[PDB]
């Protein structure tokens, strides 16, 4: 389950 | 290889990004690194895609909301602690 994705 | 964790400090500083993506996911929390830009700041530091983050700024993954997993990334300097796996 992905909750989230930043890209940094 | 084996089976044994193996981790790995690092630390980056830079407009610029610092050049890769993270995964928040539940089963437990975690922080995986999806993939790192070539030639990008994170890969000349040896951060590579699957990394597992277990730390950041000498604070622990669990611990990090989205509030301070979001201000530590537009931060201009990262410090981070990764498990990695070998290749
Ligand atoms: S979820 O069940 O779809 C789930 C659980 C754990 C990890 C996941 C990942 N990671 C990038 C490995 C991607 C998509 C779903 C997911
Ligand atoms: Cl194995
Ligand atoms: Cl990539
Ligand atoms: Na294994």
């Amino acid at each position: 389950t992905k909750q989230e994705e930043f890209y940094a | 290889g084996a089976m044994g964790k193996v981790t790995h400090s690092i630390h980056i500083e830079k407009a610029d990004t610092y050049g890769f993506s993270l995964s928040s996911v539940e089963e437990i929390r975690r922080l995986y690194v999806n993939s790192v830009k070539e030639t990008g700041l994170a890969s000349k530091k040896g951060l590579k895609a699957g990394d597992e983050i277990l730390e950041i700024n000498n604070r622990a993954a669990d611990a990090l909301n989205s509030s301070m997993l979001k201000d530590f990334l537009s931060q201009p300097s990262l410090g981070l602690l990764v498990r990695t796996y070998p290749e």
